[PDB]
């Protein structure tokens, strides 16, 4: 009532401890710099990607590291626990970046809901967004055995669809028509760019971080790369395009610049050519941007889905993409594994992140997490001690 | 007295280029240079340069007024810190070789000093500060030898104590100063330092540690303590407030709790559970002191001290597991204790002098004391 | 034409697509890539940030014109190392490619305020051609160390930069304008690039290097430098304004001439406390170009530099490139002294001349370029918020 988020909290890191004194015991120092950028990603790059709202930076840094610091280990756990089937496992590097990921995963779904929720909210949707996610990830590399080592389809489709879901059932009609708060300033934006690029500049790091040493890695960097460098052009080109007297829009600049990132990585190991990569960062910066200004609007006026950050423009289309991409890629020789698998991969992500974000959802609802009023949403002081002087 | 601040044209560029000058004929008297994994070791020192200059140096840029003096005073802090501490450990370790691992043990001797600083910053002046780095850096330095000598340890591995050294300084030293405020913008660009401090810290839990598999360990220790403290802070924040919300500049300093509680013992614990224990107590431990510890100046730099104790505390109880050693690492810890006490004390002493004409006690933490403004009246 | 920009982007990207598919095909150095990327991206782009109403055109024209920068300078300096056949992409292939995108944000720092993002791309697309053609014949013809490219990449930024600036010149803007200002936050945001570059630079001058001794002393050498700097950039600081104040574009900036000035000799055995006069060097030239040369070249020369690139890039590159001579001289590397020479020469000729024909094309009214009014502002190519 008063004394439920630290209460929760706590209960979470004592099951945490108790897990990991149960479950968890002790190419590391080949791959440690790559974990390096991945945790810079997580921490810095969403942290303050997500700092745009004038009056929501405070809440976005500090609850995206709260979340990711919770998921990394949640995320050990459960990731570990499967890979181990129930018995003890050893932790070395790549349960880091595979416990970062799916942090990465609870992250993406937060962007959709965010200013709209409490962090105990945020607390239950970590807790059950990295066990559906753990599993469907599980089911694409285990059962499937298809080939996402960028995760277009594991953490990007999953985590914007997941949050669309959690974003639907929360749905405030209050909201639709808009919001005071919801708006940017300009030192956020700023702040926003510096998440922005920091995601930018580590992005081969994370989509190469658990390719095969050699090759596969080497493709996957430059891939990344190269396709990040195109699709900033296309960002860049069509803000201009879709914008009233063709004036770039910073919320384009922040996140449509990234879906080239986003949309390679289901190939980025795959030997598509850096002219494949390209052709790629330049489509899905064009979509990522074309969904921000069509899609967005339509999502939240006609479908009661609203998405704070445009998740969907950055995570879920590229996402898509990106699947769609591979199984191209497999019909053209880029890489084996079956064409079905590929297919069977994209469609189990979107299908398991909507029904576990509904499930999530209704269980956020519930009026038991302190969530904001309509009137204090995307407001720090709801939760936090605002400085007078901004 | 005259609140407006005293001309410093003469003052401060004759103290900087007279220490620059000494401090590069040193290097050409005592001086010298020096494969497969020069990288790789090059990985670990440049953590640690990012932890100094960006993490301590925005982690202090919260204040209203004075986040160019934070900033920017620590890069000129770590600059003349390293510089100081390769000649100072060559000289009490013994010419000086200049390896990259020689630079990196310098730097976590200048990060003492810009950990230390924090506790005096928006009260003092660029040259107060230059005597502060000299100081300090020379009393560790002191320390180590001590312990090297007394101990039997080894010179560059007792600068582990380096937590509490920096803590009990920093305090000592602000409690001579004279007696004497966020903003949002500020407390962003501090969080950001706080975040660079808190996923690098792992990397300063192990730059002294020869073997891979200690290395690894730690590492992955403190990873797991600073993920456990991070959850533990911003949940309990709201706990220890009066207006029962959480507070930004709280989270910006509990969140290295864990990675200070294991810090000389990370290497010691060898599961992780007793990491995230010891996180857990850490943040708990940061909570109790943020609501007990201004009743009875900086509450911070107060609760690092507690959380340096804490460590030290830990590593005894743990370093008996793996008589004599109790007492020895006892004499040890207040021996470190005593030693920044006293030296903080001197150095508190030798900054109330007039000749370093420092703010009036009116004008704290405020960039107009040092730096240009537009449209102002200058002068008399 | 609100359709210009949008066109050229897409023409451009479509270009360099067919060219990597052309003539492109496919671990130890790759933290070294991600620290240079660090200083393209965040150093520089948040360096620019200083202006208070144009820190939206200062860091994302950087993204924009660094990820062209990226893929054109691929495609130039491969095909000039492979002498027009294919070429595959290693981790040197884009170190190398960040650097030419670091030259053209070198030349985008004396413009900065007084061009359009159309303008920058067809700035981005010359620069890298001259820039790669005086880089191959610095290291192939004249075969002179620049391990640091004091020469080859701020020397020559700088000068293409000033270059393109005094044809660009604006009468208008020469006494001052309204929007040319800092802030107090935007400041406290230019000190974020400043930190990343002064803190990365090491791996800027040494990525590179030639692995063992040399690689080593480039890290060592820089490293040094810049802690001199860093001390000497902030006594002259307070040393020419008013009662010893400091100033933010002093701190800013010349805090990081070491790593420029030592570039040249940073692989040489010029040992610690040379690497540290350097840098000391650098520092003082730096301020005193702040202090007075920059008003001297924008009221008598009209050449407007607008961040000053010329003091940070310009005057330490020089210096640097005289180094390598003396250091030569002395006998700490085993080069040529009058290869070295020509190829500081060559680099400031060659910058000059490309700067001038590429301000000659930037000159033409097409390519939307603010009016005097509206320089150094964001409104004119981004929506703006209505709130600091
Ligand atoms: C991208 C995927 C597509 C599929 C999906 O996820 C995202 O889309 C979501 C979105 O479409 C959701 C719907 C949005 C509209 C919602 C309306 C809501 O009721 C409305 O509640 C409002 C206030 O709460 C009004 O007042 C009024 O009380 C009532 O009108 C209802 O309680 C749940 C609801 C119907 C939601 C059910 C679940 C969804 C369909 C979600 C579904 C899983
Ligand atoms: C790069 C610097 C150091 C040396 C080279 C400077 C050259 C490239 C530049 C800088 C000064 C420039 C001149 C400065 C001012 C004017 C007056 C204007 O009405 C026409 C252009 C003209 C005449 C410019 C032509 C180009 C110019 C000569
Ligand atoms: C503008 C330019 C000319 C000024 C910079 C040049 C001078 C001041 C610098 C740069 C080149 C330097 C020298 C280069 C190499 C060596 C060899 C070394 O074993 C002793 C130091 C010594 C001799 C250096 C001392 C300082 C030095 C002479």
């Amino acid at each position: 009532m008063r004394f439920t988020f630290p209460l929760m909290a706590i209960v979470l890191e004592i099951a945490m401890i108790v897990l990991f004194g149960l479950f968890v015991e002790y190419i590391f120092f080949e791959l440690y710099p790559l974990f390096q950028d991945v945790h810079v990603m997580i921490f810095v790059g969403f942290g303050f990607l997500m700092t745009f709202l004038k009056k929501y930076g405070f809440s976005s840094v500090g609850i995206n590291l709260l979340v990711a610091a919770l998921g990394l280990q949640w995320g050990t756990i459960v990731q570990g626990i499967l890979q181990s089937q129930g018995q003890k496992f050893n932790i070395g590097i790549k349960n880091m970046i595979n416990a970062d990921f799916s942090a990465a995963t609870v992250l993406i779904s937060f962007g959709a809901v965010l200013g709209k929720t409490s962090p105990t909210q945020m607390l239950i949707m970590t807790i059950l967004e990295i066990v559906f996610f753990a599993h469907n990830e599980y089911l694409v590399s285990e059962i499937f055995k298809a080939s996402d080592i960028g995760a277009s389809m594991t953490i990007h489709a999953f985590g914007a669809y997941f949050g669309l879901a959690v974003a639907g059932i929360l749905y405030r009609s209050g909201l639709r028509k808009g919001h005071e708060n919801e708006e940017s300033a300009y030192y956020s934006d700023l702040f926003a760019m510096i998440g922005t690029l920091f995601l930018w500049m580590f992005w081969p790091s994370f989509n190469s971080a658990i390719a095969e040493p050699g090759d596969k890695q080497c493709r996957a960097i430059v891939n990344t790369y190269f396709s990040l460098a195109a699709c900033v052009l296309t960002a860049f080109a069509f803000s201009s395009l879709v914008e009233h007297r063709g004036k770039l829009n910073m919320v384009h600049i922040q996140n449509a610049t990234l879906a080239g990132g986003v949309a390679v990585g289901t190939c980025a190991d795959m030997a598509i050519h850096p002219f494949g990569s390209m052709i790629i960062g330049s489509i899905a910066g064009m979509v990522s941007v074309l969904g921000y200004k069509f899609l967005t609007p339509l999502f939240t006026t006609k479908l009661r889905i609203h998405d704070t950050c445009g998740v969907h423009n950055l995570h879920g289309l590229p996402g898509v993409v990106g699947g769609l991409a591979g199984i191209v890629a497999v019909a053209m020789g880029a890489s084996n594994t079956s064409m079905a698998m590929q297919a069977a991969a994209l469609g189990s992500s979107i299908g398991t992140a909507v029904v576990g974000g509904l499930m999530t959802g209704l269980i956020l609802k519930l009026p038991l997490w302190g969530q904001p009023s309509d009137q204090n949403c995307y407001d720090d002081s709801v939760y936090w001690k605002v400085p007078k002087t901004r | 007295s005259s609140k407006y601040p005293r001309s410093v044209r003469r003052c401060l560029p004759l103290w900087a280029l007279t220490l620059e000058a000494a401090l590069i004929l040193l290097f050409y008297f005592f001086t010298h240079y020096d494969q497969k994994g020069l990288v790789a070791s090059y990985q670990v020192g440049q953590d640690l340069t990012v932890m100094a200059a960006l993490g301590l140096g925005f982690l202090t840029s919260n204040f209203r007024r004075h986040s160019w003096s934070s900033v920017a005073f620590n890069l000129f802090m770590l600059a003349l810190g390293v510089q100081w501490a390769i000649l100072l450990d060559g000289f009490l370790s013994q010419k000086v070789v200049i390896t990259l691992f020689s630079i990196r043990l310098a730097t976590m001797s200048a990060m003492s000093v810009l950990i230390s600083a924090g506790a005096v910053l928006g009260k003092v002046n660029l040259a107060q500060l230059v005597v502060m780095v000299l100081v300090e850096v020379t009393a560790l330095g002191t320390l180590r030898m001590v312990i090297s000598n007394i101990f039997n340890t080894d010179y560059h591995m007792n600068l582990r104590h380096f937590y509490v050294f920096a803590a009990y300084f920093g305090l000592t030293v602000a409690w001579c100063l004279p007696k004497p405020q966020r903003a949002t913008i500020p407390s962003l660009s501090a969080m950001l330092g706080a975040l660079f401090l808190w996923m690098f810290w792992p990397s300063v839990n192990s730059p002294l540690l020869r073997s891979p598999i200690q290395r690894k360990n730690a590492m992955f220790n403190t990873y797991y303590a600073l993920a456990v403290s991070v959850v533990t802070a911003i949940s309990g924040s709201s706990l220890a407030h009066p207006q029962r919300k959480i507070s930004m500049t709280y989270v910006h300093s509990a969140v290295l709790a864990g990675g200070v509680a294991v810090g000389t013992s990370c290497h010691l614990i060898p599961s992780p559970w007793l990491a995230m224990v010891l996180g857990l107590v850490a943040g708990l431990i940061s909570i109790g002191g943020a609501k007990c510890l201004p009743v009875c100046i900086s509450v911070m730099h107060s609760i690092f001290s507690l959380l340096g104790l804490l460590g030290e505390i830990t590593y005894i109880v743990l370093l008996v597991l793996h008589g004599f050693q109790v007492l020895l690492s006892i004499g040890e810890l207040s021996l470190a204790i005593v030693i920044a006490l006293t030296s903080g004390l001197l150095t508190g002493l030798l900054l109330n002098l007039k000749i370093w004409k420092a703010p009036h006690v009116a004008k704290y933490f405020d960039d107009q004391v040092f730096w240009k403004f537009p449209h102002l009246a200058v002068g008399f």
